[PDB]
This record gives structure tokens, sequence and C-alpha cells, in this order.
């Protein structure tokens, strides 16, 4: 019990619940909701845009998963699907480069599009509403300049490099009103897409639907999404004197500092020991430090490819958590 | 065990590589030099056209589909481009002049009902020799080609009847994929006699049944391809490339990987690239002073948590960066399926080939161990029935 | 074999039966044969099916058990310091079926401070999971390492490690799985004992019960080997280097 | 049980006589053809 | 009861093919060798 | 050459399933099966 | 509504519904092991884990067994009422935060 | 060939890191590892995808068949 | 249209059939099929 | 008409400078010394004897 | 060296011994219905079971 992981040198304890009644005789911690609406604390991190970083506070480890499994797969983003290619006559092969822009991220949220329905023919499948439509046309030729000979080919030829900012978000009909104030752009327009040498043009035009990150991980909203626990150290005896600057040099220069009227060591800053163990090794700390990690406090870490705001999704996952719990309340149990 | 399989590893060839027309080219998508280099890899200048990628190894156990060298791979690493390969494959025709002055000609696209192209006519092209840049399908001409049907006859010196003479005899694609056409030429050998080099192309994903190795001498099929939020994660987000088993260093007595992975991952930390030679190297004492400062174990092998359970492991994992080559030997051009096919004209039986459409041979080693089992009716079955019958009419006195 | 269809492009079997082809899965490949009669399709299950020939007839030795990665995984939960309590147990039980197999819970061992089960419990679930099961074995069966007790007092159940292995009507009472009780070669296996007793379709029933649990379990465990468990602890190092 | 690939298991057939148990299987299945994985290959009545 | 059904199952039913089953348990992977 | 039951003249060889029969597309009746190769 | 959903295995369930199993499509772990939390909460089962046959295929099953008080098919439905009611206090609590940052 | 435009383990893009880690090089010659770092990779599993890559795209360009 | 092109010489030739293989600006003996028109559809994975 | 191996002294790439080996489309980094007889490229391989 | 020979010594000794069957009056015998013992073993019984 204890809510405590504990740490030593070859091993991890207790990394289970035991949070449930009928463990003990004295049945204890059933489910109440005023029971965990008191002790549920959220503390938010430093946040800004394309970065989160906030605490998640006495829920079990079933249900911190829970969260980090749907905003990679569950919540649904954009981009290409079908690449339409007119003449291409550069190095790069064609569905190679029709790969490359697939995982391109965009600006554009969702919401605004609806899911596309295959079962319908191939004609009427993107109508008007659930597919933005993007091309681009480059064509790399000579640059009449006089520099001298091996210098940067970015000044023999024009446009020899094509980026992702070349993406023209062509807007189809109905559209050209909702998507005037917010225009599409990458997300990220300085990706080098190609390279050309003159003489070779690149002219194609995408298709980019509505998609789920499961499927396929060109949907994926996040950059990456997982979280850490907070670690916990205990000091037994005091270390004094030589020991404690030995003690200081086995961690992150952060996580504990010496006490400057009396030489004993004491913990700093936390939340910054990544678990090296370094202190295992050397058999004089043996018994002075006995080091753990809590069970129920969770250090969020969740980033965005640019698509919409790092604290929309981890709303946007718990959101549909409860949807995905709600649409089985409310159909019958065929026998 | 090496040797013998780094001659199959798929990579990079030459420079010219996309200019030369041969029988059967593999080539990988993005290769990446390694991590632990040698000073041998640097003294042929193996590092400035490299084969194969370094994975992030995780080697652990893993839902049993990696029991005997087999492993796992995540299916977000594949669809970001973790070794998708791409093979190229030349054929060609010959123009024949015959004795009676007669060629061979290329028409094509015969017409019906308003539309030139027919199903089999659709990437075949104006000119007679399929359109560079779109793709073929199971049938589908793509070389259309004439014979004339008086091919060895004396040349009648007169002009009477020579206007209808050329029987077809077509180039089909076949194959149980569709691929595109990369390049085709036309130009002229040593004697005037024209030629036709097509090359075909596609590029494939690497599905379960392709045959990945380690660069020390593990191979290893592809057993399953689970997805990423299965896969576990350090504590900073690092999903595993690759997942092989714990069992095989105790038998095969590899400590070379075991190195491998400590000397490739203080590399990447310090942003420097590491020398493993022979009777050499760098160093490990030194290595672990690199891995402890930037704040990971002293031995490499981190603590991570999982992505089915979310709770941490009672053990801890032996985790980073190896070198994972990828050989030839895929099963798309492997999977072979016989019903009821040709049959060869002195015995009557089953062609041998997978290219002479198989049939596969139940020899002698096999014949015995289905006596031992007793069995005495599928033992008439499988060597007369499914394989050889045929009904002979014999006399009964003077029998023959 | 029976079959199954299956949506990718490579034949799937079963780890168990990798044994008699001795098969490696490193590359190698394998061919498969179809019967079309009626009576030679009825003819190669009763003779040739893989339920009859757990046995091979060069000495009667069981062929086909626990591969070399199935013996470590019923270890870890089988060692004698490993307990767990009821949710783990509950959702450790529910691998080795998928939901269909009628358990009922037997008392815990550790009782007063809290309910703990141990990992045999758990393993003698997988033998008799109900009253309606009818297996009920007996077994007396050296494992492979087995150091000796004070050889003339302790019996041969009171080793120093768990040691000599004790099963009365399917309930673990001592001893561990290590490829001595489960895996080939011994005649007095685990899997031997209810093929002699019950049938095949026990065995077969019993035996991919553990290969299901053993598939799903470990990965969620831990297990993995490096540099820090093959280097020699310094005394080694010093006592080699003389000696 | 052995697990097959479904790209082999229709070119793999098997004959199969019709009677009455299994002729309300047999009209179902010759009608998928041999696109949809219950379906046949070919078919020989006792006239043909 | 059952040390009488396990001996009298073991006997050698007729039809076994002891002769395929036997050359196949043979053959397999100062001084004498 | 000649079908026996629509007494056609069009054969196509079908070769999508490594069966290489010899067959008519008005009725369906195969005219040769098992074809012997010149080894 | 729908009926290829939730659906009870009735091969592997008891004459009443104390034992009942069940087998739910297109949903993995992230479910079945946030179902399992909420349920073994109640003081009345005794018995629910949850397992997917095969990574091929596409479904998972939940086993529920209780003892005799109620039955296993009201005990699921008041499980996820349960952790339905779960996620309200994360998404209530979270927002108000973000809002005062 | 090109720099691959996400990373294969973790999901991250890199793109519009290739021509400024290089830049980084030219100019202000810098360590190989001190580079990268300030450039934003953290991790180890995105700084293999620069540090290794062979860059063949500027070695087949010279083959052009445009003369 | 848009026909043959030259190896080296790249020189777009559209040569009347069944009459030579040779191309013009240089006595070059190799003719690449220049890329079609039409448009190709692909997908983006 | 003699054959003669590649990046011998009788051939044409003998001694260039990835600037006529350009122009000839040929790899720098090809080892050389096999003949291209009608196609197919092979090489005499050094035996060995008593 | 081992390999190719155990295959050539398992189809030897095959050839010369491959019809031996138990008759319905416990008595294995060759294809020829003559005995070559009378028991198989001095007991009659299966060697696998
Ligand atoms: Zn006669
Ligand atoms: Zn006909
Ligand atoms: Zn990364
Ligand atoms: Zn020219």
């Amino acid at each position: 019990m204890s809510n405590i992981v504990g740490i030593e040198y070859n091993r991890v304890t207790n990394t289970t619940s035991t949070d449930f009644p009928g463990f003990s005789k004295d049945a204890e911690n059933e489910w109440n909701v005023e029971k965990f609406k008191k002790d549920f604390e959220v503390n938010i991190s430093s946040l800004d845009a394309r970065e989160a970083n906030f605490d998640l506070i006495n829920i079990d480890t079933s249900i911190a998963n829970a969260f980090r499994r749907i905003m990679i797969s569950e919540v649904p983003s954009v981009a290409a699907e079908y690449v339409y290619f007119f003449n291409n006559t550069s190095v790069i092969q064609d569905e190679v480069l029709a790969h490359r822009i697939g995982l391109v991220p965009l600006k554009v949220d969702p919401d605004m599009l609806t899911w596309v329905d295959s079962n319908l023919p191939d004609d009427e499948k993107f109508t008007d509403e659930n597919t933005i439509v993007l091309s681009l046309n480059v064509k790399c030729t000579r640059n009449p300049d006089a520099p001298k000979g091996s210098t940067d080919p970015k000044e023999l030829y024009n446009n020899a490099h094509v980026y992702a900012r070349d993406l023209k978000f062509e807007p189809q009909g109905r559209q050209s009103t909702t998507f005037a104030d917010c225009p599409v752009v990458p997300a990220d327009p300085d990706i080098l897409l190609a390279k050309l040498r003159p003489g070779q043009e690149i002219s194609l035009k995408a298709h980019c639907i509505l998609g789920i990150g499961g499927d396929h991980a060109k949907f994926s909203p996040v950059s990456t999404a997982s979280y850490r626990l907070l670690p916990q150290i205990n000091i037994l005896q005091p270390i004094k004197g030589e020991s404690a600057r030995r003690f200081q040099k086995c961690f992150p220069p952060g996580v504990i500092g010496i006490d400057e009227g009396s030489d004993e060591a004491y913990v700093k800053d936390a939340r910054k020991d990544t678990v090296s163990r370094e202190v295992l090794r050397y058999e004089e700390f043996a018994d002075k430090v006995k080091l753990g990690r809590v069970r129920n406090h969770f250090i969020f870490n969740v980033e965005s490819a640019g698509a919409m705001t790092p604290e929309e999704i981890f709303f946007k996952s718990v959101r549909i958590l409860k949807n995905k719990a709600e649409y089985l309340k409310n159909c019958p149990i065929t026998q | 065990y090496q040797c013998a399989m780094g001659k199959q590893a798929i990579g990079a060839i030459a420079y010219n590589q996309f200019k030369r027309i041969d029988t059967l080219l593999y080539l990988m998508t993005y290769p990446q030099q390694p991590m632990v280099k040698t000073k041998t890899i640097e003294l042929i200048d193996y590092d400035k056209l490299p084969a194969g990628q370094n994975a992030t190894v995780a080697v652990m156990s893993y839902s049993g589909y990696d029991i005997e060298d087999a492993l796992v791979l995540n299916k977000s690493s594949i669809d970001r481009g973790f070794g998708r390969c791409e093979t190229r494959r030349k054929t060609t025709t010959v123009l024949k002049r015959y004795a009676n002055h007669t060629q061979d000609i290329i028409g094509g696209m015969r017409v019906d009902e308003n539309g030139d192209p027919i199903w089999q006519h659709q990437s075949l092209g104006p000119d007679g020799l399929g359109e560079v840049g779109m793709k073929v399908q199971s049938g589908q001409i793509y070389i259309n080609k004439s014979v004339p049907t008086n091919s060895a006859d004396a040349p009648n010196p007169n002009n009477v009847n020579v206007q209808t003479q050329y029987r077809e005899a077509p180039v089909i694609y076949r194959g149980p994929e569709p691929s595109h056409i990369d390049q085709v030429m036309m130009s002229v050998s040593d004697n005037d006699q024209a030629l036709i080099k097509v090359l075909l192309r596609q590029n494939r994903r690497p599905e379960l049944g392709d045959k990945f190795s380690s660069r020390h001498g593990q191979k290893g099929v592809c057993g399953i391809i689970v997805k990423q939020e299965d896969m576990p994660f350090n504590d900073q987000g690092i999903v595993p490339d690759i997942i092989m088993n714990p069992h095989g260093f105790p038998s095969r007595m590899t400590v070379g990987k075991m190195i491998e992975l400590i000397s490739g991952k203080a590399g990447v930390l310090n942003g420097t690239l590491e020398y493993g030679t022979c009777f050499g190297g760098s160093k490990l004492e030194d290595m672990s002073k690199i891995l402890v400062d930037q704040g990971f174990n002293y031995s490499g092998k981190d603590m991570l948590y999982s992505g089915i359970t979310g709770e941490c492991l009672q053990a801890y994992i032996f985790f980073g960066p190896i070198y994972y080559q990828k050989l030839k030997h895929m099963v798309l051009d492997k999977m072979h399926a016989r019903a009821r096919g040709p049959r060869a004209v002195l015995t009557r039986q089953p062609t041998e080939g997978r290219s002479r459409d198989g049939g596969l041979r139940l020899g002698e080693m096999e014949r015995d161990c289905v006596i031992a089992y007793g069995a005495s009716q599928l033992l008439l079955e499988r060597l007369m029935i499914s394989s050889d019958a045929f009904e002979v009419d014999v006399c009964d006195k003077c029998g023959l | 074999h029976y079959a199954k269809i299956r949506p990718w492009r490579t034949f799937r079997l079963n780890e168990c039966v990798c044994t008699p082809y001795n098969a490696d899965f490193d590359g190698d490949e394998m061919n498969l044969h179809v019967p079309q009669t009626e009576e030679a399709r009825a003819e190669a299950i009763n003779l040739m099916g893989v339920k009859n020939n757990l046995l091979t007839p060069k000495s009667g030795e069981p062929i086909i058990a626990a591969t070399q990665d199935f013996i470590t995984g019923s270890y870890l939960i089988s060692h004698k310091d490993s307990f767990y309590d009821r949710a783990t147990l509950t959702q450790l039980l529910s691998m080795m079926s998928d939901g269909i197999e009628h358990f009922d819970i037997p008392p815990p061992a550790i009782m007063k401070p809290y309910y703990l089960w141990t990992g045999k419990q758990v393993f003698s679930l997988l033998i008799k999971p109900n009253h309606n099961s009818p297996v009920v074995i007996n077994l007396d069966a050296k494992n492979k390492v087995f150091v000796p007790p004070k050889s003339k007092s302790l019996p041969n159940e009171m080793s120093q490690n768990d040691g000599f292995v004790i099963i009365r009507g399917s309930q673990i009472l001592s001893g561990v799985m290590d490829k001595s009780v489960l895996g080939d070669g011994k005649k007095h296996s685990v899997f031997y004992t209810i093929l002699r007793d019950y049938g095949p379709q026990e065995a077969a029933n019993a035996m991919n019960r553990m290969a299901k649990l053993c598939a799903r379990f470990l990965g969620n465990r831990g297990f993995s080997i490096g540099i820090n468990d093959v280097t020699p602890a310094d005394d080694l190092k010093q006592k080699k280097e003389e000696l | 049980e052995v697990a097959v690939p479904d790209r082999v298991a229709k070119v793999l057939t098997y004959p199969e006589k019709v009677t009455r148990y299994n002729r309300h299987k047999l009209q179902e299945l010759i009608v998928n053809g041999p696109n949809v994985h219950p379906g046949a290959n070919y078919l020989l009545k006792r006239n043909e | 009861e059952i040390a009488l059904f396990k001996y009298r199952k073991a006997r050698l039913e007729p039809g076994t093919a002891i002769g395929a089953i036997g050359a196949q348990s043979i053959g397999e992977p100062m001084n004498v060798t | 050459p000649v079908c026996k039951n629509c007494h056609g003249t069009e054969f196509e060889r079908d070769l999508s399933n490594a069966n290489n029969d010899l067959v008519c597309k008005a009725c369906g009746v195969v005219s040769e099966d098992n074809p012997i190769v010149s080894e | 509504p729908d009926r290829e959903k939730i659906k009870l295995l009735t091969q592997a369930t008891s004459e009443d519904g104390t034992s009942a199993s069940f087998q739910i499509v297109e949903e993995d772990h992230t479910l079945g092991n946030a179902l399992r939390y909420v349920i073994m909460k109640n003081p009345d089962v005794e018995f629910c884990g949850y397992s997917i046959p095969h990574p091929s295929e596409n479904l998972l099953n939940i086993r529920i067994q209780t003892y005799g008080e109620t039955t296993a098919v009201d005990a699921l439905q008041k499980g996820l009422k349960d952790l339905m009611d779960l996620c309200d206090v994360v998404e209530s609590k979270f927002t108000e935060k973000i809002k005062s940052m | 060939m090109i720099v691959p435009v996400r990373c294969f383990s973790c999901g991250k893009v890199v793109g519009d890191k290739w021509e400024s880690y290089l830049n980084l090089l030219q100019e202000d010659e810098l360590d190989e590892g001190t580079a990268l770092s300030r450039l934003g990779l953290k991790r180890y599993c995105c700084r293999r995808m620069i540090l290794t890559h062979v860059d063949l795209i500027e070695k087949f360009l010279r083959y052009n068949p445009l003369e | 249209t848009l026909k043959y092109i030259c190896a080296e010489c790249s020189s777009k030739l559209s040569l009347s059939r069944t009459d030579a293989v040779r191309c013009k600006d240089c006595g070059h003996r190799i003719l690449l099929k220049a890329r079609t028109k039409r448009l190709v559809q692909f997908e983006a994975r | 008409r003699m054959p003669i191996m590649l990046r011998s002294n009788k051939c044409i790439l003998y001694d260039a400078d990835e600037s006529k080996m350009a122009k000839l489309n040929e790899c720098p980094l090809d080892p050389g010394g096999y003949f291209i007889v009608n196609g197919t490229e092979k090489v005499i391989l050094v035996q060995e004897q008593l | 060296v081992k390999t190719a020979e155990t295959g050539y010594m398992s189809r030897r000794l095959m050839k010369s011994l491959e019809d031996l069957s138990c008759q319905y009056d416990n008595t294995v015998r060759t294809s020829a219905n003559g005995i070559v013992q009378f028991t198989y073993g001095g007991d009659g019984l299966d060697p696998l079971e």
C-alpha cells in the first residue's frame, strides 16, 4: 500500500492498483463520487502553444493510460489521402513524393469537415464540405546572373528547392466565404520536399480529407504524447562532510543541493530527477537513501503537430472517452 | 553467418542507379549510415552509400510472437517510412528480320464502341510501346508485338499477296501486384536490329514474413505488426521501433549487440559517431561516463512503462539503437499456389518450378513417413489420384 | 491440421507444434497438402492428427510441450515470492481463456493483513478451473537443479530452493515449472499425465491454455538482458586472474 | 489449427458433392463467385 | 483396476506397421569408433 | 476450337489463378484441362 | 438502434444473470481496461477480466461474475454508467483551471 | 535520399532542420553534438535522423538527362 | 504529343515510323520515350 | 577486337575526376575490373591450383 | 558429412524392413506370410504406449 512504486537496483515493487474493496477485511475505498471529487486536483505548469505541461493527481494508473492512447489514435485530424500527378520529370519517383506530402501537418482544425462515406460511388464521395483541395505548380529554370563556379545552387537556379509553403490552397465552391478569414497553411512551412535541376517540373493536386489517427500516422495530431510519474527520494541518515558533494555529482544538477549553513544534503526542486539509480552502485549509500516513485502523480507532457492548441486535444480526449462509454449504455444486449 | 548475408542486404548500389537498366535491382528509399562504424568501412567508402537503417531496439519478450528469433515492430514507424524497398525488373524484346525481308511491327490499340482502349490496352500508348508513368495490372499488354506467318518460306521474287500476314504475340504483365512503368527506351544493337528495353517499377512496405537481420548474424521473420499505442514507452515518449526477444544471447553468445547498443546510444547523446573496429575500438569504461552525464543508466538499461496496462514493468529493459539492415527473400515473391495447372509431357506430372507453375514433390523421405502411420487410402490418393491418374484397358490373357 | 483463414500472407502455426518440425522461424518454409476424397479427408485426422501424436513412438516421451519461452514465463509466476491480490489474479486468470471458461476462486493464502494469493493457486486453476471439469491428477517429479536437503531427516520436498514438485488433487503444493515438469524429454511431465488418464482432448485443452497466458502475461511484467547482468562482479574478475 | 492466408485459400479448392443435408449451403456459396471468400472456382454437373 | 486397465490397453494392436516405425527410430541424428 | 454446348469459335485461355484452362465466354465449359507443356 | 455491439454469450453464462460473458466490437484496450477499474470497485463483483482473442480481427470479450446479490448484466450497466460520471469530475476540474491559468 | 519528413519512432517533423543544421556548420564552425540541441531536438530518437542521414540527392542530380 | 527524346542531346524527336532510329543534332543512337501528359491517380500512404 | 576491363589504362575511365566521369554517367565509387561482353557484366575469378 | 549419410542410412534400413505388421493372431510377419517372430518382443505389447 502507500501508493509508492519502490525503485531498487534490480526491481520495482507493488506497481499494480490495490485500490479496490475486497483487498483487506476492512473493505474500504468503495466507489463514491464525492469522495473522488475532493482529492482529484490539477496543477498546470508551464503552458504555451505547441506544448502543454500539467499534472493529474490521485487517479489510478489504469485511466491515465486511457488518455494517452486516445490522443494518439482516436482524436481525428486532416492529411492527404489521394495525390493526382500531372507531368513529373523529377528524379524523385511519384509515390515517394506522394508519400512525403501525406505526412505534412496542416493548420486547419477538424470539426470544419465531415466524415467521408466510401459506400457511395466515387464521384459524389468527395462533396464540397468534407474535402479541401490544394495544389502546386513549380518549374526549375536557369538563373541568368554572373557568379563564379561551384557556388550555392540557390542562385545558379531559381526555385530549385521546393518547400512546404508551395502548397497553394485552392478553395472549391461553397467554402470561399467559410475559409476566408482563416486560410489553411502547412503548420511547419519550411519542410524540404524535393530538389530540382533545370528542365524538371512538379505539378500535382492533393485531396486531403478527415481521418482517424489509429488508421494511419498521417492523421495523428500529436508530435508525441506520453507521461511520467513523480520521483521521490528519502534520506535516512544525515550525509555530512566530504561525502555530500560526492552524493551530488550522481544526480542531475538541480535536484539536490547542499545546505550552505551546515554541511548536510537535502532535496531541492524535484520533478527533474530522471532515475539513473547511480546511488545504488556505491555501497556506501546502501542505507542512507531509500528512493522511490509515487504512483498517483502523473507528469503529463503533450505536444501538437501544429493543427491546434495542446490544451484542446486533452479536452477532446476526455470528451470522447465518455462517448465511448455512452454509446453502449443505450443499445440492447443481443442473446 | 554475416558475410553470407551482407551480400544480400538491400540498400544503395551506385550514383548512376536511376540511369541503368539491369535485370533485377533492389533499392531502399531512405538509407542511413550506421552509428557504430569501423575503420574498414571508411577505407572502402561504404558509408558514402550505405544499406539499411538503425532502429531503436528494446530487447524484451512481447505478446509471444517473438519466440524463435522472430521480432516485433510497430505499425506507426512503417507508415513514416521505415524500410520501404523498391524493385525494378528489366524485360526486353528484339524485332527480328527474316529471310524473306519481313520485319516486325508494333501496331496497337485496336478499338471497340467509340473507345480506343480495351481493358488490356489502357497503358499501351499511341505508338505501340506501353506508356511511361502509369501503372499496369494483371493482363494489360504493355509491349504489343506481331510476328509474320511466313516465317520460314522461300522468298517469292514478286509482289502479289502481302497485305495481312501479322499474327499477334504480345508481352503480358503477370504477377500478383500492380506495378508501374518507370522508363522505356528503344535503340539499336551492334548489328542493325532494333532493341526494346522497358523497366517496370513497384515499391512495397514490410509486412510480416519480410526477413530482417542485425549485422551480427541473427535472422528473423517479422512476426506481428502491432500499433504504436500498444508498444511501450520511456519517460520521454520514445516508442521502440523493433522488439527482439532476450532468448538469443545465451546460445548465440553475441556480446557485440550488447556493446553496439551502448556505443551507439552514447554517440547519439554526444552527437559523434563512434568506431567499432577489430582488435580495438571504442572502450566501455570511457563510454559509460558519457552515458551517466546525460542522465541515463550507466549500463544503458533504462526503465519504461507499458502501453497495454499503464503501470511500470517489474524488470528493466535494455534499450537503445541497433543497426538493422533489411535483407532480400521477401514473401511477396515466394507465395505460391497451384491447384490444377500445366503438366509435363513425358511424365504427365505437375511441372517443377515456381515460374513453371509449381506443384510440389512428395518424395521418398516423405513416403515412408506416411506408411509408418499405417494410413492406406491417402497414400493411394496422394500418389495416383491428385498426381498421375490414367485409365488403362488391358487384355486378360496374354495380358498387356 | 485443421485450418483457419486469416488475411495476412504467411502460414501461422502454434508455438508447441514447431518441436516435431524442429522449425526456427528464421526464414525457412514448409508446404501443405489438402486431400481430396471423403475417405482420405477422414483418415488424415484420426491417424495423423496432432492430438493422437503428442508422443513419439521411438521411446514414448512427449514431444509437443512448452518451447523455450513458455517455460520462463510460467516460472516467474510460480516463483515463491510472487503474490497477487484479487483484482490482479482475476486479470491474470482471464487471459488463459477468452472470457468463456467459468472459474471459481479458491480462498487466498495470505489472509490477515491483506488478501493475497500465490503464484501456484493461479497455476492450479489452469488444470481444474471448476467442479465441472474432470481433470484431477497426482504427480511427483524432480526439477532440473534440485539442490538436496540435509539428506537424511528432511525429505525431498524440503530443499533449499523450491525444488521437488508436489501436486495432489490438481493443486500445486511445492516445486516450480522449469522444463522438467512441463517441457519435453521427461516422461513424468504435467501434459503427459492429463494425456494418459483423460484422453488427448483434455491434454490439448490444458496445453494451449498455458500459451494464451504466457503470450499475454510477461509482456506486461518485463524481462531483458544486457551488459549489467553479464559482466563479472569484480570478485569473479579478481579470482579468475590468479586461478 | 494451422492458420492459412486467404490468397492461397481461394486457389486450393476442394470437391464437395451435393446432398440434401448441405444443399441449402451450396446454393448460397455458388452465388458468391470466386472473388469473395466463401465461393467456388468450378462446377461439374452429373450430365457434364 | 487402473493398473490392469493400462496394461490391458498397452498391448500392441494388430495392423500397426511396426517395421516402418522401427526403421525411423534407429536412423536419426586401445581405441574404437 | 468448337464447344460441345454453344459451338462458339472464340476461346479464352484463363491464367488468373494458375490453371491455364481453355474455355469460351459464351457458356463457360472448359475445352481442355491439364495442359501439356512442351518441356 | 444497433445490435452489432455488446452481446451476451449464451454458451458461457449461468442459468441466471450472475455469470455472463460478452463480446464487444470495434473497441480495444482503451475501454477494456478502463471498464475493469470502475467495475471492480463495486462491492458485489468478484471476477471481472477481459481478453482480446486475436489481433487480426477487432473485437473484445469482457467477463463479469459476481455474488448472488445483483445480476452481472445489471452490474456492468451500473459499471459503465459510473465511468461516465468519472469523466465529468475530470473534465470540469481541468477546464476551470485553464480559465484561471 | 532526402531527409524524412517525420521521425520514425516518435513522430515529430524533421524537414525544416536539414538546411538549418548545415547552415550551423558552414558559418560558425560548431560541434555536431551541440548544434542540434540548440536546434530543438532533445531526445535521442530524433538525433539519429540527422546524424546518420546520408544525403544521396546531391549526387543523383548530376546525372540529369537534360545536359 | 511530345515524342521521343535523346540521351544526352535531349532533343525532342518525332521520327516517322519505319524510317530511322538515330536522332538529329547528334549521332547518338539511344532514344528515351518522354513522359505522358495523362493524369495518373496515386494514394498518399 | 580485344575486350578491355574497366579502370584499366586502355579504357576511357583511367584517371577521371568526377567531371569526365559524370559526362559518361558512370559511378565514381565503382570498383571496376569486369567485362561488359554483350550486355551482362562478368568477372574472371582468381583460380589456384597446386 | 553426417546429414547426407544419415538419410542414406535411414533409407537403406527402411527398404529391407518396410513391411512387417502384426497379424490378427498377435504375430508379426513378413509380406510373404512367413514368421519373423511369434510375438513382437517377449510379450507383444506396444512400445510407445
Ligand atoms: Zn491379349
Ligand atoms: Zn462453349
Ligand atoms: Zn524522434
Ligand atoms: Zn541528339
